[PDB]
């Protein structure tokens, strides 16, 4: 469900956080 | 039609994620975001 009203943001254990420069 | 709001943000990666979260709940007060680690994969 990824909607225009939700942003999905992943982090690598390596101690960053790739978030998707867009959301859905 | 079209999403208003960045509908696409620059390349904060490793910017923090609660950073990015103020971005993105900055510039698209009407969407939330979700914190999740890696496991799918994604665009490489």
């Amino acid at each position: 469900d990824f909607r225009c009203n939700r942003v999905r943001i992943w982090v690598n254990k390596r101690g960053l956080v790739v978030s998707p420069p867009r959301i859905g | 039609s079209s999403c208003p709001g960045k509908s696409s943000w620059p390349h904060l990666v490793g910017v923090g994620g609660s950073v990015a979260k103020a971005i993105i709940e900055r510039q698209n007060p009407n969407v939330k975001a979700v914190i999740l680690e890696e496991g799918t994969p994604v665009t490489k």
